[PDB]
C-alpha cells in the first residue's frame, strides 16, 4: 500500500495531528525517524515523514 | 435537616422500639430498618403520628441480594407534605416468605405490591387482587431477580400455521454482549 | 517467627519483619500504586509511585517496595510503628509522580493494545490529577526488533525495567539492557537482535504499558470484550494454569494465571502462542477410506463402519499425548471389554505399571525452590518444561548445585557435567554420601529420554537408588500431558507398544500422532487435527481439542487438574468421551454412563485420588530392583521444542519460531 | 451541495458560498431502496453470490 | 364504594338484580382506541353506560427498562430516562443526574444549572401543551391540538438546536449538560416567549368559558385532600384540590430559589380546576424561561460539565493532553464509579413527582434502579375516580390524570 | 444445569488486585454458537449464559446453588503467597550473588 | 377473610379477560371456593394469579390456565370427564358443576384422602376420587368424553388416550424446556390429533416424562 | 476519511464500547502495511437509538451522525450497514459533514 501523503522534513522528530484546525484531526503525537531507514509513519493517519539527509539538522 | 432527621429517627426508635431494628442517615436521607412482623404497625404509626406525618406513599419496591440469607429487601418510600420530610423503610424478606399487605393503610399500595410480586415473586398476604401486572399473561419467572436472564427464555412470533402469535424458545441473531470494564484499582480514600 | 506489629493507616497488623511495607500493605488489604515492583522480581525502586509516609521519620516519603518492616524505627515505648498511605503528603507525592510519568507519554490510547487493561491509565485515573500542565514537545523513541512474538512501541516505555529484570533473572538470558543516560536512556536488546528464549512471551504481561505487546494478538480485541475461562495447559506435562480468552467462537489469546505450586505465574511460548494453530488443520467431519481415498461420511455411517471393522477382531488401543484421563479410561473400558489391548506409552517410555513412585516419583515441583542439590539425568528441562527449568534456575541463584548426566546443553545456569552415558549414571548411584550432605534438601529429576530404550527400567532403578542414597526427592519429568493420567487408570499392556500391536488387526488410534502405525491393521483415528495419525487412518472420527471440552489431566508431579471448556469444536467435532460412548452402542457393549458426570463417577471409583483435584498424592516408595544398564549415551526426548504435537504443528507461528531457532544454530 | 441551505443549516446558498470538496469524495445518490442498486449485506440472498463465512480452516485429506 | 347492585331513590329491587351477576356488559376500552393512548387496555363494566367497574390492564408497553439498566454503565443508562415520560424527556434525565450527583458528591457548574432550569420549563410547556389540547380533543374539540402542537413544534426545534434531537435529547449529563447553547438560540427562545402568551389566550378564549367545555369538565373527577393521600397523588393532581405543594419550592433543587414564579391551585379539585391549573402553569413556565435566558446572558463564560473524574474532557484537550486522553478513554468505556449507597432523587416533573431510587454498590453500574412514575399512581386510581360516571366522562378522566405509558410500564 | 463457582484470578496484564476479592457463580455456555449468514454476527440460543452471580464467600455461592438445585463445581483459588525476601532490597548487592544486579 | 370478594375479583380480572366466554365455566369458578381446596398454609394466597404448590412437583394451576383449559374442552351436561392429578380436588369440583360426572385420579394417598374429605364438605356428589398412578388414568370407568391433565407433560401415554371416547377431547399442558404449550386433542379414527391452544407453564407431572438417553 | 484520503477509523472500539444499544460490531487486524484498521464495521440501524454517543467517544472523528434523514428502506436488511456502506455515506456527505463539524467545534 502506498502512503496517502509524504512530507520531507529536516528534523529527526516530527509531530502529526492530521493537519486539521482546532481539534478536527487526531491526537497529536511525536514520531522519531530512524537514522537507518530515514522515514516514519503516523499511526493515526498513515502520513509518511521522510528525512532530507543532506539538510537534516541535528538538534 | 441532618440534625432534624437524626432527631426524628430517635423519636421513631423510641416509640416503636420493637418494630425498629436500626436507623441510618446517609446522603441526607433517613432509612429505617424494620422487622417483617412489625412493618405494617410502624408504617401506620409513621402515617398518623403528629411529629412524623407520612400520609403520602411514594412507592414500594424490592431489591434482590442473592448473596444474603434473606435475599430480598422490600423498600417503602413515604413523603410528608405537611412536615415536609421523607423517610425510607426497609424490611428483609426471605424467598417464599409472605409480606403483609399495606393496602389497609394505603389503597395505592395495591399496584406496587402487584409489581413486586410480578418482578420478584414475593407474595403479599391480605392482598385483594394479587396477579401479574407488567409481564405477559402466563409469564414464567420473575425478571428482576438477579438470576433471571435479561432476554428471558421465550419469544413470540406469528405462526401462519396456527394463525396465532405463539411463543418459541429465544434465538438471538447476535448474542447479548456484556462488556466488563471494571478496573482492578479501587483508588485511595484520602483523609 | 517473631512477628512484629505495625499500624498501617488505621489497621494494626502482625507481619514477618522481613516483609516490605508494600507486602504488609497488601496483607492488610490496603491498595498501594506501583509500576516497577513485581512480587517475583528483584526490587528496583525506580518508578517512585509506591511512596508512603513513615510517621515520625524524616519528611522524605519512603518507597514502600524497598523498605522492610524491621527497618522501621520502633514506636515510643514499643508501640507499633505507623505508616500512612492516606496522608496529604502521599496524595501529593502520587500526583507528582503520575504527572512526571505522563509528560512524555504518547497520546496513543486509541491505537495502543494496552488500552482498557493498562496500569498507567487505571492508576492515572485513581491517583493523578485530571489535567495537564506540560506545554513542551514530547520525547519520541525508536522501536526495537525483538522477533515475531513481541511488538515494540518504545515511546510508551516508562523505564520500569521489569523486562530487563525478568529476562535476566527468570529467563536467564543477557540480551536486554538500558543503554544511555537520563531521559534519553533506552531499553534495548544488544545489536537490535531478536530475543532468543522460549520464555520471552512473559514480558508482554510484565510490561505495565503498551511498550511490549503481542504481535500475534495485535489489534484484534479489547480487554472488555473477552470471555475468560480458567483452564489447564496441555502443551507440556507441567499442566500450567492458564486463562483462555475467547470472543464468540474463537480463542483470542492465552494468558498465564497464578499457581504457586506448578508454574508460578509464567508460561512458555509454546503454551502461550499456539492458539493460531487451534483453528487450522481441523478434522470437522468423519471420513471413511474408499478405494484408497478418504471421503466425507456422516456420524452414523462412520460409527457403523468402525463397528464393522472392530466386531470380532483383535483390537489395539493407542492413547496419545493430549488425551484426557476420562477418554483414556473410556477407551480402556471399551477395548479391553472386547478382549483387546490398550497402551499409553506410545513413545516407548519404560514407565513401570502400578508403581506410581516410579513413573511419577516423590517430589513436588515446589520442592525444587528449596533444593540445595539438583541432579538431572537424561533431561533437558529447558525444552521439556521451560517454566520448571526457570524454577531450577531460581534455586541455583540461591546457591543450589546442579549436576547433569547427558549431552551438555545451555540451561541458563551452570552445572556439573558428570558425564554423557549410562556409565556416568552408574557412578552416581554407587557413590557414598556424607551424613551432612544427605540431610540437605535435594531432588533427582529423570527425563523421558533416559528411559525410552531397552534398559529404561534399569535407568529408573539407578535413579531411585541415587534418590534413596541422597535422601532426596524424585521427579520423573514427563513430556505428555496425558501420560500420567493414562497410567493412573492402568491403560497399559505388558510389553508396551510392540506387545499391543503384535497380531492386532484393528488399531484404535486415540490421538497418537508421534508414532507411525505400520501398514497392515485397520486404523480408526480419533483426534482434532489432521496430522500423522489421520493420514494413516481408514476411519476418522473428529474429536474436540483441549480447549473445547472438560478434561482431567494429571501433571508431571501427579497432581490431577481440571481443564474447562472455553469454546466448542468446529463443525461436527464431538467430545472424546462421547464418541467412545456412541461407538460402544454400535458394538453391542454400551458403556455404563450416559454423561461425562456419569463417566467421572466410575473413574473416581477405580482411581480414588483422581477425585481430589489440585492435590498431590503421596506415593509409597517402591524402588525397582533390576539394575542391568546399557552402554549407549543418553538422548534427549524432544528434538524441536516448537513442533511437539499436532496443534503446535498446525500453528504457522510455531513453524516460524522453529525456523528461526534453526537459523540461529546454523 | 444544497442540502445545508435548503434545511436552513447555512445562511448562504452554494452559489454564493460553495462548499469545499475533497478529491476522494463521491457524487450524490438518491435513495435506491426499491431498485436493483439498493445496498444489501454481503450475505444477503438478494446478492445472488452471498459471501460464505467461516472462522476455521478444515483439514483436507490427501 | 360499590355500585354494581343499583340503588334507587324509591328503594325498588329488581328481580334480575337479585340473581348473581354472571352476564355483565364488559368492554375492552383500548389498547387500539383514540382515547386509550395506544397501550391501555381498560376493561369497563357498564350499566346503561354508567361505569360500575374499571380494570386497567397495563404492561402493554412494559419493556424491562429496569432490568436492562442493570447491565449498563451509568452513562449508557441516561438515554433510558428519555423514553419513560417521553413527552418531556430532559425532565426525566434530571432525576438520574441528580441521584448520581448526590451519591458522588458532585457540584455542577452555574451555567449548567441555569440551562437545566431553562429546558426543564420548556419540557413543562411541552407536556402541558400536549396534555391540555389532547384533553380537549378527548371531549370533542378538534382544533385546540392543532394550535397547541404548532407551539410544540417550535419548542422541539429548540430541543434539536441544543442537542441535535427533537425528542430524545440525552442532553442532561451527570455533571451538568453536554454542550453550551448558541447565542442565537437564546435570542430565539426569548422571541418565542414573547409570543407564547397569545396562544394561551387563544386557547383560553376557545375553551375556558365555552359552555360545552364546562359541562364536560366541571364537577367531573372531584378529588378531595383525603383522596389525594389515598392514592399517592402529586403535581397538579394535588394542586387542583388546593394543596400548594410544588417540589421546586417545598424541596428546592437546582437554582429555583432565585426565580420568581407562583403556584396555581384549584378550589374544587375537578377536571376543570386541573385544566385551569395547567394553563396557569404554562404561563408561569414561560416567565421562568424568560428569567433563565436573562441570567444566562448575564453570566460569565464558564463550562457546562464538571469535568474532573466524572465527565469526559473537551475534545480539544482530549487531542492534546495525555491526562485528558486517558480520562476520555476511561470515562467513555468504564465510566465513573458511584460510591455504595442508596438515594431517592425526585423532581417536579410535568406530570408530577418523578423519582429515581438508585442503589449503587461502588462499581460502574447500578445495582438497582427503580423508577417512580407519577402516572403509575394516578392511573391506579381511575377505578375509584370513574365509578359512578358515564362512559363519555372516561376520556376526560384519562386526560385529567395526564398518563403516558412509557413511564407507567417502564 | 452445571454451574461454576470460582474466585476469578488476577488479570496477568495488570497488577491491581481489586477484581480478585469476590466469588462468582457462572452458567458456562451450554451449546455451540453459530455464525449469522447475513452479517457474520455470533448467534446463540443460550440466554442462561447471560447470568453471572456475585458472592463474598464460597459458602454463600455454594449455599445458593444448593437452595436452587444447581449442580455445581467449586474451583479452588490459587492465592499468590508473599515472596518474602530475607535481605529485601539489599539482596541486589549481596556479596554471594551469582551475577551483578542490572537495576 | 372475605374470600367471596377475592373469588369474584379472580374471575373478573384473571378469567373473563383471558378469552374465557363459556358462562358455565364462569358460573362454576364464581362459586367453587378455591381456598377450601388448598393446603391450610396456602389459604390466604388461594386467589393469587400463580400456580399453588400442593406437593413436591405438583401444583394447583393458576386461575387463567384452568379457566382457559376448561373453556376449550367445551363440556356438556351429559359428559363424563377424567381429571388426571386432581390434587385436593378444586378442578374436579369446578368441572362437576358442568359435566355429568367426574372421575378424579390422584396418585398421592395423602391428597386423594383430602380430596374426598373436601369434596364431601362442599356437597359435591358427582365426583369419584380414584387413587392410583396418574399415567394409568382410570380405565375401569372408560371411555370418557373429556380428559383434563392438571400438570405439565412431555408425552401423553397411549394407555391414557385410549380411555378417550371417539370424538372425545383431551387437553394437556406440554413442556418443551422453558416453553409450555397447552394443546387440545380430538380423537378421530382412533388417533388423537393435537392442536395449539395457548401458552402456559407448570411443573412436570411424575410419570409423564419422555425417554431421554445418550445422543451423540 | 482524512483530507489525505486515508480512513480515520483506527479500530480503537470506543464507539462499540459506549454504544447503549450495542448496535456496533467491529473486527480488526493489522493491515498489509501494518496499519491498525478494521475489517468489519457494522451498525445495526434497527438497534441504534441515534444518541450520538459514538461520535462523542470517537477520538479521531471517524464515525459521525450526518445530516441525512431520508433513507427509509423497503426491506429490513437494507438497514444493516456494513463498513463499505458507511464509508460510502462519508464520501458522499463529507462536504456537509465537515462544515457542520466546523460550526459546532467551539461547543465540543
Ligand atoms: S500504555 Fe496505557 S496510557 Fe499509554 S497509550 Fe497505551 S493505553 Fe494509553
Ligand atoms: S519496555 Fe515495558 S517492562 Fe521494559 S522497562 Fe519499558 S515499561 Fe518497563
Ligand atoms: S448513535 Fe446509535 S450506534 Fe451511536 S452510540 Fe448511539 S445507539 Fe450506538
Ligand atoms: S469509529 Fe472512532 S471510536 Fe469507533 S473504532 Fe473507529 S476510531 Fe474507534
Ligand atoms: S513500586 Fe516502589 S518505586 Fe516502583
Ligand atoms: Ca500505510
Ligand atoms: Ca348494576
Ligand atoms: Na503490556
Ligand atoms: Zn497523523
Amino acid at each position: 500500500i502506498p502512503a496517502p501523503e509524504i512530507q520531507t522534513v529536516t528534523s529527526w522528530k516530527v509531530a502529526c495531528d492530521g493537519d486539521e484546525a482546532r481539534g478536527l484531526g487526531h491526537p497529536r503525537v511525536w514520531l522519531a525517524i530512524p537514522r537507518d531507514t530515514g522515514w516514519v509513519e503516523c499511526g493515526y493517519c498513515d502520513k509518511r515523514f521522510v528525512i532530507d539527509r543532506e539538510h537534516a539538522h541535528d538538534d | 435537616s441532618d440534625e432534624a432527621l437524626l432527631e426524628l429517627a430517635e423519636h421513631i426508635a423510641l416509640r416503636r422500639e420493637n418494630d425498629v431494628i436500626s436507623t441510618q442517615v446517609a446522603f441526607g436521607e433517613l432509612t429505617v430498618n424494620a422487622t417483617l412482623s412489625g412493618v405494617i404497625g410502624l408504617i401506620e404509626f409513621l402515617r398518623n403520628d403528629p411529629n412524623c406525618r407520612f400520609s403520602t406513599l411514594i412507592d414500594i419496591t424490592a431489591v434482590d441480594n442473592p448473596a444474603r440469607p434473606a435475599r430480598f429487601d422490600v423498600v417503602y418510600h413515604l413523603l410528608s407534605m405537611y412536615q415536609n420530610q421523607r423517610i425510607r423503610v426497609k424490611v428483609q424478606v426471605r424467598e417464599d416468605e409472605l409480606v403483609p399487605s399495606l393496602i389497609g393503610v394505603f389503597p395505592g399500595a395495591n399496584w406496587y405490591e402487584r409489581e413486586v410480586f410480578d418482578l420478584f415473586g414475593i407474595l403479599f398476604s391480605g392482598h385483594s387482587d394479587l396477579r401479574r401486572i407488567l409481564t405477559d399473561y402466563g409469564f414464567r419467572g420473575h425478571p428482576l431477580r438477579k438470576d433471571f436472564p435479561t432476554t428471558g427464555y421465550v419469544e413470540v412470533r406469528w405462526s401462519d400455521i396456527e394463525k396465532r402469535v405463539v411463543y418459541e424458545p429465544v434465538n438471538l441473531v447476535q448474542e447479548y454482549r456484556q462488556f466488563d470494564f471494571l478496573s482492578p484499582w479501587e483508588g485511595a480514600k484520602y483523609v | 517467627a517473631d512477628l512484629r506489629k505495625i499500624k498501617i493507616d488505621d489497621t494494626i497488623i502482625e507481619v514477618d519483619p522481613n516483609m516490605t511495607l508494600i507486602q504488609a500493605c497488601e496483607m492488610a488489604g490496603i491498595e498501594v500504586p506501583r509500576f516497577c515492583y513485581h512480587e517475583r522480581l528483584s526490587i528496583a525502586g525506580n518508578c517512585r509511585m509506591c511512596l508512603v509516609e513513615v510517621v515520625g521519620g524524616p519528611p522524605k516519603p519512603a518507597a514502600s517496595c524497598a523498605m522492610q518492616v524491621k527497618d522501621l524505627r520502633p514506636g515510643p515505648e514499643g508501640a507499633p510503628s505507623e505508616i500512612r498511605t492516606n496522608s496529604p503528603m502521599v496524595k501529593k507525592a502520587r500526583e507528582g509522580v503520575m504527572e512526571f510519568l505522563l509528560i512524555n507519554h504518547p497520546l496513543d490510547c486509541p491505537i495502543c493494545d494496552q488500552g482498557g487493561e493498562c496500569d498507567l491509565q487505571d492508576q492515572a485515573m485513581a491517583y493523578g490529577v485530571d489535567f495537564s500542565r506540560y506545554r513542551e514537545p514530547k520525547r519520541a523513541t525508536e522501536d526495537l526488533n525483538l522477533g515475531p512474538l513481541v511488538e515494540t512501541h518504545m515511546t510508551r516505555c516508562i523505564s520500569c525495567t521489569r523486562c530487563v529484570r525478568f529476562t535476566t533473572e527468570v529467563a536467564g538470558i543477557t540480551q536486554m539492557g538500558q543503554t544511555g543516560r537520563g531521559e534519553d536512556s533506552e531499553i534495548t536488546s544488544y545489536l537490535n537482535q531478536t530475543l532468543e528464549s522460549n520464555m520471552q512471551g512473559n514480558i508482554i504481561d510484565l510490561c505495565p504499558v503498551g511498550a511490549l505487546v503481542s504481535k500475534p494478538y495485535a489489534f484484534t480485541a479489547r480487554p472488555w470484550e473477552l470471555t475468560k475461562t480458567e483452564s489447564i495447559d496441555v502443551m507440556d506435562a507441567l499442566g500450567s494454569s492458564i486463562r483462555i480468552d475467547t470472543k464468540g467462537r474463537e480463542v483470542m489469546r492465552i494468558l498465564p494465571r497464578n499457581h504457586d505450586g506448578v508454574n508460578e505465574e509464567w508460561i512458555s511460548d509454546k503454551t502461550r502462542f499456539v492458539w493460531d494453530g487451534l483453528r487450522r488443520q481441523r478434522l470437522d467431519r468423519p471420513y471413511i477410506r474408499e478405494n484408497g481415498r478418504l471421503r466425507p461420511a456422516s456420524w452414523p455411517e462412520a460409527l457403523e463402519a468402525a463397528a464393522r471393522a472392530m466386531k470380532g477382531k483383535k483390537i489395539a488401543g493407542l492413547i496419545g499425548d493430549l488425551v484426557p484421563a476420562e477418554a483414556a479410561f473410556s477407551l480402556k473400558q471399551l477395548v479391553e471389554g472386547l478382549g483387546g489391548k490398550v497402551e499409553c506409552r506410545v513413545d516407548g517410555a519404560r514407565l513401570p505399571a502400578g508403581n506410581r513412585s516410579a513413573y511419577v516419583g516423590t517430589a513436588r515441583i515446589e520442592d525444587i525452590d528449596d533444593a540445595e542439590m539438583i541432579q538431572l539425568i537424561g533431561t533437558n528441562p529447558r525444552d521439556e518444561a521451560p517454566v520448571l527449568n526457570a524454577r531450577i534456575r531460581k534455586a541455583w541463584s540461591k546457591g543450589a548445585k546442579v549436576g547433569l548426566v547427558g549431552e551438555p546443553v545451555d540451561l541458563t545456569y551452570d552445572y556439573a557435567h558428570v558425564g554423557t552415558d549410562r556409565a556416568a549414571l552408574e557412578s552416581l548411584s554407587s557413590r557414598e554420601i556424607s551424613d551432612e550432605t544427605k540431610a540437605r534438601p535435594s531432588i533427582v529429576i529423570v527425563g523421558q529420554g533416559a528411559i525410552r530404550e531397552a534398559d529404561g527400567e534399569a535407568v529408573l532403578a539407578h535413579a531411585m537408588k541415587l534418590a534413596e542414597n541422597s535422601n532426596s526427592g524424585l521427579l520423573i519429568l514427563h513430556t505428555a500431558a496425558g501420560r500420567v493420567g493414562a497410567m493412573d487408570v492402568g491403560a497399559v499392556t505388558e510389553g508396551g507398544l510392540l506387545a499391543a500391536i503384535d497380531g492386532a488387526e484393528v488399531v484404535y488410534n486415540l490421538g497418537a500422532d508421534e508414532v507411525d502405525i505400520d501398514q497392515g491393521p485397520f486404523v480408526i483415528y480419533q483426534g482434532s487435527h489432521g496430522d500423522r495419525g489421520a493420514h494413516r487412518a481408514d476411519i476418522i472420527l473428529p474429536g474436540a481439542c483441549y480447549t473445547e471440552e472438560s478434561g482431567l489431566f494429571v501433571n508431571t508431579e501427579g497432581r490431577p487438574q481440571l481443564a474447562m471448556r472455553a469454546n466448542f469444536a468446529p463443525g461436527e467435532g464431538k467430545e472424546n468421551w462421547a464418541i467412545l460412548r456412541a461407538l460402544s452402542a454400535e458394538l453391542g457393549a454400551t458403556q455404563p454412563w450416559d454423561s461425562l458426570a456419569g463417566l467421572r463417577r466410575k473413574l473416581v471409583e477405580a482411581v480414588p485420588h483422581l477425585a481430589q483435584i489440585d492435590q498431590v498424592p503421596q506415593n509409597e516408595w517402591q524402588p525397582l530392583g533390576r539394575f542391568d544398564l546399557g552402554q549407549a549415551s543418553f538422548r534427549y526426548a524432544i528434538r524441536d521444542f516448537y513442533l511437539t504435537n499436532p496443534i503446535a504443528r498446525s500453528s504457522p507461528l510455531m513453524g516460524e519460531l522453529s525456523a528461526m531457532a534453526a537459523a540461529r544454530k546454523a | 451541495e444544497w442540502h445545508g441551505w435548503l434545511h436552513h443549516t447555512y445562511k448562504e446558498p452554494p452559489t454564493a458560498a460553495p462548499l469545499a470538496h475533497k478529491p476522494w469524495e463521491k457524487p450524490h445518490e438518491p435513495n435506491l431502496t426499491g431498485s436493483s442498486g439498493a445496498y444489501h449485506p454481503a450475505g444477503s440472498l438478494y446478492r445472488a453470490q452471498p459471501v460464505e463465512r467461516r472462522d476455521y480452516d478444515a483439514w483436507q485429506p490427501e | 364504594g360499590d355500585i354494581r347492585k343499583n340503588s334507587y331513590d324509591d328503594g325498588s329491587m329488581d328481580a334480575l338484580t337479585g340473581e348473581q351477576s354472571i352476564r355483565n356488559f364488559n368492554i375492552n376500552f383500548g389498547p387500539q382506541h383514540p382515547a386509550a393512548h395506544g397501550v391501555l387496555r381498560m376493561v369497563l363494566e357498564l350499566d346503561g353506560e354508567i361505569v360500575e367497574r374499571a380494570d386497567p390492564h397495563i404492561g402493554l408497553l412494559h419493556r424491562g427498562t429496569e432490568k436492562l439498566m442493570e447491565s449498563r454503565t451509568y452513562l449508557q443508562n441516561l438515554p433510558y430516562l428519555d423514553r419513560l415520560d417521553y413527552v418531556a424527556p430532559m425532565n426525566q434525565e434530571h432525576a438520574w443526574c441528580l441521584a448520581i450527583e448526590r451519591l458522588t458528591g458532585t457540584v455542577i457548574p452555574r451555567r449548567a444549572s441555569l440551562i437545566r432550569v431553562l429546558y426543564s420549563e420548556i419540557g413543562r410547556i411541552l407536556n402541558h401543551l400536549m396534555g391540555v389540547t389532547t384533553g380537549a380533543m378527548d371531549v370533542g374539540a378538534l382544533t385546540p391540538p392543532l394550535w397547541g402542537f404548532e407551539a410544540r413544534e417550535e419548542l422541539m426545534i429548540f430541543y434539536e438546536r441544543a442537542c441535535g434531537a427533537r425528542l430524545h435529547a440525552a442532553y442532561f449529563r451527570p455533571g451538568g449538560v453536554h454542550q453550551d447553547l448558541p447565542p442565537d438560540l437564546l435570542d430565539d427562545i426569548e422571541e418565542w416567549c414573547e409570543r407564547f402568551p397569545k396562544l394561551v389566550d387563544d386557547l383560553d378564549t376557545l375553551l375556558t368559558e365555552n359552555r360545552i367545555f364546562k359541562q364536560r369538565l366541571v364537577d367531573i373527577g372531584i378529588v378531595t385532600e383525603a383522596d389525594a393521600l389515598d392514592w399517592g397523588y402529586t403535581g397538579v393532581m394535588v394542586r387542583g384540590s388546593g394543596l400548594a405543594w410544588d417540589l421546586r419550592r417545598s424541596q428546592p433543587y437546582e437554582c429555583y430559589d432565585e426565580f420568581d414564579f407562583q403556584i396555581p391551585v384549584g378550589r374544587n379539585g375537578d377536571c376543570y380546576d386541573r385544566y385551569l391549573c395547567r394553563m396557569a402553569e404554562m404561563r408561569e413556565s414561560c416567565k421562568i424561561m424568560q428569567q433563565a435566558v436573562q441570567k444566562l446572558r448575564a453570566e460569565p463564560a464558564g463550562d457546562v460539565l464538571a469535568r474532573g473524574k466524572l465527565t469526559p474532557p473537551r475534545r480539544a484537550e482530549m487531542k492534546r493532553d495525555m491526562e485528558s486522553l486517558i480520562h476520555h478513554f476511561k470515562l467513555y468505556t468504564e465510566g465513573f464509579k458511584v460510591p455504595a449507597g442508596e438515594v431517592y432523587a425526585a423532581v417536579e416533573a410535568p406530570k408530577g413527582e418523578f423519582g429515581v431510587y438508585l442503589v449503587a454498590d461502588g462499581t460502574n453500574k447500578p445495582w438497582r434502579a427503580k423508577l417512580r412514575a407519577p402516572g403509575f399512581a394516578h392511573l391506579q386510581s381511575i377505578d375509584w375516580m370513574s365509578r359512578g360516571h358515564m362512559l363519555a366522562d372516561v376520556p376526560a378522566i384519562i386526560a385529567t390524570l395526564d398518563i403516558v405509558f412509557g413511564e407507567v410500564d417502564r | 444445569m452445571r454451574v461454576r463457582i470460582y474466585k476469578p484470578a488476577r488479570n496477568a496484564m495488570q497488577s491491581g488486585t481489586a477484581r480478585t476479592r469476590n466469588w462468582v457463580l457462572d452458567f458456562p455456555p451450554a451449546d455451540p454458537r453459530a455464525i449469522d449468514p447475513l452479517m457474520g454476527w455470533t448467534s446463540s440460543d443460550d440466554t442462561q449464559s447471560q447470568v453471572r452471580l456475585r458472592f463474598e464467600t464460597r459458602k454463600q455461592a455454594e449455599d445458593y446453588a444448593r437452595e436452587h438445585g444447581l449442580d455445581y463445581e467449586v474451583i479452588e483459588p490459587h492465592t499468590r503467597a508473599a515472596n518474602i525476601r530475607p535481605r529485601g532490597y539489599g539482596e541486589n548487592f549481596a556479596s554471594d550473588r551469582r551475577a551483578p544486579w542490572t537495576h | 377473610t372475605d374470600f367471596a370478594q377475592r373469588r369474584t375479583m379472580m374471575v373478573d380480572t384473571q378469567v373473563r379477560p383471558n378469552e374465557v366466554t363459556s358462562y358455565p365455566v364462569i358460573e362454576a369458578m364464581l362459586n367453587v371456593p378455591r381456598e377450601q381446596f388448598v393446603p391450610e398454609s396456602r389459604r390466604d394466597v388461594a386467589y393469587v394469579g400463580n400456580n399453588i404448590d400442593l406437593a413436591p412437583g405438583r401444583v394447583l394451576l393458576e386461575p387463567r390456565t384452568l379457566g382457559k383449559m376448561m373453556d376449550i374442552l367445551n363440556l356438556q351436561n351429559g359428559d363424563l370427564v377424567l381429571d388426571v392429578g386432581c390434587g385436593y380436588g378444586y378442578s374436579a369440583a369446578v368441572m362437576a358443576r358442568i359435566a355429568e360426572a367426574v372421575v378424579a385420579v390422584e396418585e398421592d394417598a395423602a391428597m386423594a384422602a383430602e380430596a374426598e374429605g373436601r369434596l364431601a364438605a362442599q356437597d359435591v356428589f358427582n365426583v369419584a376420587v380414584v387413587q392410583g398412578a396418574l399415567a394409568e388414568g382410570c380405565p375401569g370407568q372408560a371411555p370418557y368424553d373429556a380428559i383434563l391433565i392438571e400438570g405439565a407433560v412431555e408425552q401423553v401415554p397411549e394407555a391414557l388416550t385410549e380411555q378417550l371416547r371417539e370424538g372425545g377431547r383431551i387437553v394437556a399442558l406440554f413442556r418443551e424446556g422453558n416453553l409450555g404449550i397447552v394443546r387440545l386433542g380430538h380423537k378421530l379414527d382412533g388417533r388423537v390429533n393435537w392442536r395449539f391452544a395457548f401458552n402456559a407453564v407448570a411443573p412436570l407431572l411424575p410419570g409423564f416424562a419422555r425417554p431421554r438417553g445418550f445422543v451423540l | 476519511r482524512y483530507p489525505n484520503g486515508e480512513e480515520r477509523c483506527i479500530a480503537c472500539k470506543l464507539c462499540e464500547a459506549v454504544c447503549p444499544a450495542q448496535a456496533i460490531t467491529i473486527d480488526a487486524e493489522p493491515r498489509e502495511d501494518g496499519s491498525r484498521r478494521t475489517t468489519r464495521y457494522d451498525i445495526d440501524m434497527t438497534k441504534c437509538i441515534y444518541c450520538g454517543f459514538c461520535q462523542e467517544a470517537c477520538p479521531v472523528d471517524a464515525i459521525v451522525e450526518g445530516p441525512n434523514f431520508e433513507y427509509a428502506t423497503e426491506t429490513r436488511e437494507e438497514l444493516f450497514y456494513d463498513k463499505q456502506k458507511l464509508l460510502a455515506n462519508g464520501e458522499r456527505w463529507e462536504a456537509e459533514i465537515a462544515r457542520n463539524l466546523q460550526l459546532d467545534a467551539p461547543y465540543r
